[PDB]
């Protein structure tokens, strides 16, 4: 007339390849068929398949965590340029350019300044 | 492109992407969306 | 320990046994894992009655316990796995097994009631069962969790109660 | 289901962050279509689902613009538009808002959600530097 969890017990204690075929074969066990569309959208979601709702633009982009100093002030990279010359002029106007550029990146604004500091410095 | 801009910088229904005569045919058929003939 | 492992899942249970005894002779320590595939190996030895399988486990575990490795759900769930085979004889160590794995602080799954369950399907231990079981949410913990609900249904029909 | 019904549902966890929740003056959402009975139909749902969320809507008609190209063959398209504007909702409720109804949106219809964040002056210009 008592319950099983009561009763004598063994008093011994007191309180690779092989883990991951192993969480694999725990997946299984509530491995179920899709049972309406909701959970499918659900099932998708999980996967990446499906976009994020609400929509954001630009979402799976963070331009390599750059900020906008780095995107608006790019005369740092022309001091190895002449400093009050006919080039300095040029320089200005190309960085004034690539700072307007809302489609680049900042490692290709810097490529493009250096291309321009090794035909310069050819020349 | 970015090394031939550099020096230049010192110096047919082509709006779908289709043929003229086949855009006629899918617009027909109301295959295009929003594309109503008149 | 994966030597063993793979004998053991490959069914060379005398060499799993074998291996470790030099695996003792080395002064080395054998998983949790590595515990539960020498009671399967045990177990599943030729020629040997129920109770010599038994104290031959009961010595595996004092070995475990020799080495300071604790027990898992697993090894647990194998214990009660391999002492379906044994029928009628199995029924109170079933019991002492699962009163020893709820007092040591290890949670029950959905298999070791379906093991305990089917061992005694060959009764009324499935009201208990519900009755702990009752209002529950479950995580998958165990390989044979999901045959639990089909054990418990095939219960439901021998016993000829609508209500359980 | 008559007599099987699922006994309890996991309602789904949401949690209340401590930083506080962004707040928007307005919320323009301009639906486009090719069709005005599917805009109608929309119209009707979100509006709906505004006023049972509480949400504040107000709806109009923005004009119909008309893209005329002749290949003689002379194609047209039309471009329809509704224009509803929530009013007083937080970042919350803005954006479970948004996420129904960007899910629920019909086929062929494209939408452009203006907006307008209510935010305090920085503290740098509280005052001039000295």
């Amino acid at each position: 007339r008592k319950n099983i969890f009561t009763g004598k017990r063994l008093n011994i204690f007191d309180m690779s390849l092989w883990d991951v075929e192993f969480a694999k074969q725990l997946a299984t066990v509530n491995e179920q068929p899709l049972q309406n569309g909701f959970e499918e959208l659900i099932q998708w979601t999980k996967e990446g398949k499906l976009w994020e709702f609400p929509i954001n633009n630009e979402a799976g982009f963070d331009d390599d965590g750059s900020e906008f100093h780095e995107h608006i002030f790019l005369e740092k990279h022309l001091e190895s340029f002449p400093k009050q010359g006919p080039i300095r002029h040029f320089m200005e106007l190309v960085t004034c350019g690539l700072s307007k550029n809302p489609y680049l990146s900042v490692k290709q604004k810097v490529e493009h300044i250096e291309w321009f500091r090794n035909y310069f410095n050819e020349k | 492109a970015d090394e031939r801009l550099r020096i230049n910088s010192l110096r047919v229904k082509r709006r779908w992407r289709l043929s003229r005569i086949v855009f006629r045919h899918l617009a027909d058929h109301g295959q295009l969306s929003g594309i109503q003939r008149a | 320990c994966t030597m063993i492992r793979g004998m053991v899942k490959h069914r060379a249970y005398e060499q799993a046994l074998n291996l470790y005894t030099e695996l003792l002779n080395n002064r080395l320590h054998a998983d949790v894992y590595t515990f539960n595939a020498l009671i399967e190996a045990t177990v599943c030895a030729i020629n040997e009655k129920f109770e010599e399988k038994w104290s031959k486990i009961l010595e595996l575990l004092r070995h475990m316990v020799a080495q300071k490795v604790k027990p898992n759900l697993q090894t647990f769930n194998t214990i009660l796995k391999c002492l379906r085979r044994f029928h009628v004889f199995a029924r109170s160590p079933a019991l002492q097994v699962l009163r020893e794995m709820k007092a040591i602080g290890i949670e029950p799954s959905l298999a070791t009631y379906h093991h305990i369950i089917r061992l005694f399907d060959q009764s009324f231990i499935i009201y208990d069962i519900m009755n702990e079981l009752m209002g529950k949410r479950f995580s998958p913990k165990d390989p044979d969790d999901d045959k639990f609900f089909q054990s418990a249904m095939s219960i439901c029909s021998s016993l000829r109660d609508l209500e359980l | 289901l008559h007599v099987d019904v699922p006994k309890d549902l996991t309602k789904p966890v949401v949690t209340i962050s401590d930083e506080p929740d962004i707040l928007y003056k307005r919320l323009s959402v301009l639906v486009k279509g090719h069709d005005k009975a599917v805009l109608d139909s929309y119209e009707y749902f979100a509006v709906l689902a505004a006023k049972e969320l509480g949400i504040s809507i107000k709806v109009h008609e923005p004009p119909r613009k008309i893209e005329r190209f002749t290949l003689r063959v002379q194609y047209e398209m039309r471009t329809l538009y509704r224009c509803l504007e929530l009013e007083h909702l937080t970042g919350s409720t803005a954006d479970v808002y948004l996420e129904y109804i960007q899910r629920n949106l019909p086929e062929g219809v494209a939408m452009e959600v203006t907006k307008t964040q209510l935010e305090q002056l920085p503290e740098h210009i509280k005052e001039p530097i000295w």
